[PDB]
């Protein structure tokens, strides 16, 4: 299913925006906009590459499964797998 | 790709076989109509395109011309090249028609039909083999005058 | 830049594991970690899910105690939408989500774990079918299903578990006709055992609920809408019924046995919650009530011992009060008790393993989940021996 | 949805009858003496509910995958054999009183 | 003489099957 993700990944905090990326960046889904989902989501896709190359330098069978980054003004999420990549914008409280 | 592809679906018809359900064979027979018209279309696509190409991997056909006891001659003559495009051609329609067929003689054995399954007729081949009838013929009239030539050695000082 | 690759990748469903871990781990992420007597301790009321809905039944996970399933039956607000609502809630992260949903296409009337495996679901519904889940793979079709047949369980099934260890295990459920069957975990096509129960003359038992003495398999306990209760040994040199009891006057709704295990042995002692507010003590040698529960009227659901404190249960009354009900220092005050806000019709308990907190249903769906107090948590070889000889009283 | 009048097969035999045999299930324990016509009734009623039911949930499964399967009308062909022994053994039945 | 399939198995459309039985219940 994806409309019922959505909501209830959506309602769980009256999220501001989340779209369901199951392709290597560049996403064509949005939720506020086109331009702001996308880039940055691309961005955060170079980003989780270059960070599953930097945990497999300690150890090659290392992988990264989940990423947060709660900054003084966002609270980004991604759920990385295989190709599944979360984002999520959100208070920092 | 073709072959793998009729490998999954035949292994699939004997999966239903083994099975031992009902009405099979007729079954089978629609699916191959079926699949042998989707292979006429694709095989006039890829007929259509390699006509193009020649006016789809394309092999470079060249032969020479050279002289031998003050003789103008060719190696391979003109007709050597028209056999070479046509085993091409016949070649790149193996590619589809050579695919097996589907079953619970020769014929029987591996679809060879798709002329027939032709969804535009005859047209789609007998241009392309017009393509062929085109450039040899331009090739032998550039040759032609060319070879003309040779006359300086048949007349003596 | 694609346009149908990623539209059919969301249209092709490989999410799986991407939906169960995301699950998993955004209810994680609701943790505010940002760097700039009784006593409620969670409500839960899924809006979705318990929308003017009744709690069916309640078990918590042997193998997990931090996972709960609920049932529900048919829902009278809407008919088209699916009636057999089962549900999955999860100790692990606050959360107003439920963990985990389940549609059974008919209504559903008793759920449980298995204890053979972590991981299985086994519910009884209001067709008499036996229905199973995986709660590991994410679906909300039943897994197996049991034959309707002759043999098997026709009426409705209001009481199924598993019974023996992780190698000896054996799926016990009842049909309000009384028929018993005992199916295996592997395969829920074909009962392994089948008899109606009998008590005298041909005539059945119409069994609402049972259960089991503690640590023993075989000689179960059952209750009667008609209002008596039976000892009926599972095979024995003799299946079928092996005792009848002088009983209490109406139906029997909620049956358990003594469950907390000590220095001595109260492996005998049943708590029956009838209709009339009686929640009955006694013990299967003595064919009469040991001692008789009166501070109101009119329908006590149920009754359970708790597992830590072996003079001490939960019952509830559908009025909306569940009440804490020592024996060792009191043998008729509630020592303690509790009121639902709204008054609402609360329908079943059950005490969590090893204690300390009680989950408790509604006839609105919301449920809430609670503890003790630590004075009246905890038990002694004192409350022990003085429940001995509150037993020695009468 | 359709003009054609269908012809619905359905089971002879109303669910709320054993309803019926369960209020005597419980009145005759209570103490009320029911008229023992009506006890046969509940008794007859009762224990024949099983077979009742059992045809029931059979024929609307069979009505279920029938329907899923003339929607995608590419099986009929090959489900034809099965459709024919089910509906021989329908056949068989229907003459039953 | 290489031998074709027979006819293959028939559907006999379930409307037309109930109405016959339809019809013979009545006339039983």
């Amino acid at each position: 299913e994806v409309e019922e993700t959505l909501k209830r990944l959506q309602s769980q905090k009256g999220v501001q925006g989340i779209i369901v990326v199951n392709t290597e960046g560049i996403p064509i889904k949005s939720t506020m906009d086109n331009p702001t989902t996308t880039q940055y989501a691309s961005l955060m896709h170079s980003f989780i590459l270059k960070a599953r190359s930097t945990v497999r330098d300690i150890d090659p069978q290392n992988d990264l499964t989940f990423l947060r980054i709660r900054s003084k003004k966002n609270e980004i999420m991604v759920a990385p797998d295989k190709d599944y990549f979360l984002i999520v914008i959100q208070n920092p409280t | 790709t073709f072959s793998e592809i009729l490998n999954r679906v035949q292994k699939a018809v004997d999966d239903l076989n083994l099975h031992s359900y009902s009405n099979l064979p007729i079954w089978v027979n629609k699916l191959d109509m079926e699949i042998e018209r989707i292979l006429g279309v694709r095989l006039q696509a890829g007929l259509r395109a390699w006509t193009q190409v020649l006016l789809p991997k394309i092999k470079n056909v060249v032969h020479e011309l050279r002289i031998t006891n003050q003789v103008i001659y060719l190696n391979p003559p003109i007709e050597e090249c028209r056999y070479k495009l046509y085993q091409e051609m016949f070649a790149w329609k193996m590619v589809v028609l050579s695919l097996p067929r589907i079953q619970s003689t020769e014929e029987e054995k591996f679809y060879r039909n798709a002329l027939t399954r032709m969804p535009d007729g005859p047209v789609a081949l007998e241009e392309s083999y017009s393509a062929v009838m085109g450039i040899v013929s331009e090739v032998e009239q550039y040759v032609k005058v060319w070879l003309q030539y040779q006359c300086l050695w048949d007349m003596q000082a | 830049l694609t346009e149908e690759e990623k539209q059919q990748i969301l249209h092709s469903e490989e999410f799986l594991s991407f939906f169960d871990h995301s699950t998993r781990i955004v209810e994680r992420a609701l943790s505010e970690q940002i760097n700039i007597k009784l006593s409620l301790n969670r409500q839960f009321f899924d809006e979705r899910w318990s929308k003017h809905r009744v709690v069916s039944c309640l078990d918590w996970s042997s193998q997990y105690p931090e996972l709960l399933v609920a049932s529900y039956n048919n829902n009278e607000d809407a008919p088209h939408e699916p009636d057999g609502v089962a549900l999955v809630w999860n100790m692990k992260y606050k959360k107003t989500t439920p963990e985990y949903v389940f549609h059974c296409q008919s209504a559903v009337m008793s759920a449980t774990f298995a204890k053979f495996h972590p991981n299985l679901v086994v519910g009884g519904t209001y067709s008499g079918q036996i229905v199973l889940w995986d709660n590991r793979s994410n679906k909300r079709t039943p897994v197996q299903r049991t034959p309707l047949s002759a043999a098997a369980h026709t009426h409705p099934v209001y009481c199924v578990n598993v019974v023996g260890t992780q190698n000896a295990h054996n799926l016990i459920s009842i049909s309000t006709d009384g028929k018993i069957c005992s199916w295996s975990l592997d395969m829920l096509s074909h009962p392994q055992d089948s008899m109606e129960l009998v008590h005298k003359q041909s005539k059945a038992v119409a069994v609402t609920s049972m259960s089991f003495p503690v640590g023993d398999v075989n000689n179960f306990v059952v209750g009667s809408e008609e209002g008596s209760v039976y000892t009926a040994c599972r095979h024995g040199s003799k299946a079928g019924i092996s005792e009848m009891f002088e009983g209490h006057q109406g139906p029997i709704t909620g049956i358990h046995c003594h469950a907390a295990v000590g220095a001595v042995d109260f492996s005998h002692l049943f708590v029956t919650s009838s209709f009339d507010w009686t929640v009955k003590l006694w013990t299967t040698k003595n064919n009469k009530p040991l001692y008789s529960f009166e501070d109101n009227a009119d329908y006590v659901y149920d009754v359970m011992w708790s597992p830590t404190h072996p003079a001490l249960f939960a019952c509830v009354d559908g009025m909306g009060r569940l009440d804490l009900w020592n024996l060792n220092n009191d043998t008729e005050v509630p020592t303690a008790s509790i009121s639902v806000e709204g008054n609402p019709a609360l329908n079943r308990v059950r005490w969590t393993h090893s204690g300390r907190e009680i989950a408790v249903g509604d006839s609105e769906g919301q449920i809430v989940i609670y503890d003790v107090g630590e004075q009246i948590a905890v038990p002694r070889n004192d409350e022990w021996a003085r429940f001995g000889r509150t037993l020695a009283e009468i | 949805g359709r003009t054609g009048n269908v012809l619905k097969l359905k089971v002879n035999f109303l669910p709320e009858i054993i309803t019926l045999s369960k209020e005597v299930r419980n009145l005759k324990w209570l103490g009320f003496r029911v008229p023992l016509a009506i006890v046969n009734k509940a008794h007859q009623a009762n224990q024949l509910y099983p077979f009742a039911i059992s045809l029931i949930e059979s024929v609307r499964t069979y009505e279920r995958t029938c329907e899923k399967v003339e929607e995608r009308n590419t099986i009929s062909l090959l489900v034809a054999g099965l459709k024919k022994e089910v509906q021989a053994l329908i056949a068989e039945g229907i003459a039953l009183v | 003489r290489k031998l074709v399939h027979d006819k293959e198995l028939a559907a006999e459309d379930e409307q037309v099957f109930l109405m016959k039985q339809q019809s013979l219940l009545a006339k039983q």
